[PDB]
């Protein structure tokens, strides 16, 4: 999962 | 872990000079000397005016879908905003044979305005809009995003389908095109060099590409006005030094490029 996050 | 070590904008030149493939990571510092501040925090700036857990997410778009929008709106209203010397800079290394691609996590679309061919946006681009219910494309320009345009007229926008205007750009909680990382992945594996300039590295996209250029065992370099979190952990040099200065280092390569002179 290459989700945006922080 | 790895002994990141300081170096100059002369010592960078010299390093590209050698290389065949060389690819930038950008982040919103390279967009800072174009007025957009980089520090979310910042008072005096447009960010004071909107609260990032709504604008900035997913959750934050289906509940009020109008404030990215209205973010996107102010920030192309009321700043002058063109391409920066950082951004010339990366223009005439692409055109001297070196640089072959820009991975970026900016939405604003101005490495290309400067004329780079190659720009991965990873986290989309404010010049697209994509109906959240039927798909509809639409493509933008700056004048399309003025407060006085029609298209910002009603907010959020709205489709004819019935459905609503959602920015193409990935907003945090969202999922990178997995099409576009591996493109991203793909230069970084070709690439001879990777310039990361004005980034924290802090986000996944961007700490997740880092890794993946140490584990294809890729020479990195920095240029940002400070150390980041891939400072000594992921970075082999850094340049201190705002991307405007990066001119410099362009000159340098540029002139020595004029040896088409015979003799
Ligand atoms: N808590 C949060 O919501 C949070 C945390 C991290 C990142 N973000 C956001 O995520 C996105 C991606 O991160 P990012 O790394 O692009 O932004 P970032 O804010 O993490 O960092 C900007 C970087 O640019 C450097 N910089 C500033 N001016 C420069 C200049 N003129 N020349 C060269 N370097 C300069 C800064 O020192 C910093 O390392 C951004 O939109 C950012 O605001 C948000
Ligand atoms: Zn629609």
């Amino acid at each position: 999962t290459a989700r945006k996050s922080t | 872990k790895k002994d990141t070590q300081s170096i100059t904008l002369e010592e960078l030149a010299k390093i590209i000079k050698k290389c065949k493939h060389v690819v930038a990571l950008t982040g919103s510092g390279t967009s800072a000397e174009s007025n957009i501040p980089s520090f979310r925090g910042s008072s005096n700036s447009i960010w004071s005016k909107y609260d990032p857990r709504i604008y900035g997410t997913i959750w934050g778009f289906w509940k009020y879908p109008e404030k990215i929008w209205e973010v996107i709106r102010d920030i192309s209203s009321d700043y002058e905003i063109e391409i920066n010397n950082g951004h010339v800079a990366l223009s005439t290394l692409e055109s001297l044979g070196y640089l072959k691609s820009v991975v970026t996590q900016n939405v604003d679309g101005l490495h290309e305005a400067s004329g780079n061919t190659k720009v991965i946006s990873l986290h989309g681009n404010v010049f697209e809009a994509v109906c959240c219910t039927c798909n509809k494309i639409v493509k933008l320009n700056k004048i399309m995003l003025q407060k006085t345009s029609h298209f910002m007229h009603q907010l959020p926008p709205e489709c004819p389908c019935g459905g609503i205007f959602k920015p193409n750009i990935i907003l945090f909680g969202e999922v990178v095109s997995s099409d576009l990382l591996k493109e991203a992945e793909e230069e970084i594996a070709k690439c001879d060099l990777l310039l990361v300039i004005g980034t924290s590295s802090t986000v996944s996209t961007a700490t997740n590409l880092c890794h993946f250029a140490c584990k294809k065992k890729k020479k990195i370099v920095e240029i940002n006005i400070s150390k980041t979190y891939i400072t000594n952990k992921m970075s082999d040099y850094h340049v201190c030094a705002k991307f405007s200065e990066l001119t410099k280092v362009a000159n340098i390569l540029k002139g020595s490029s004029e040896k088409n002179k015979k003799i």
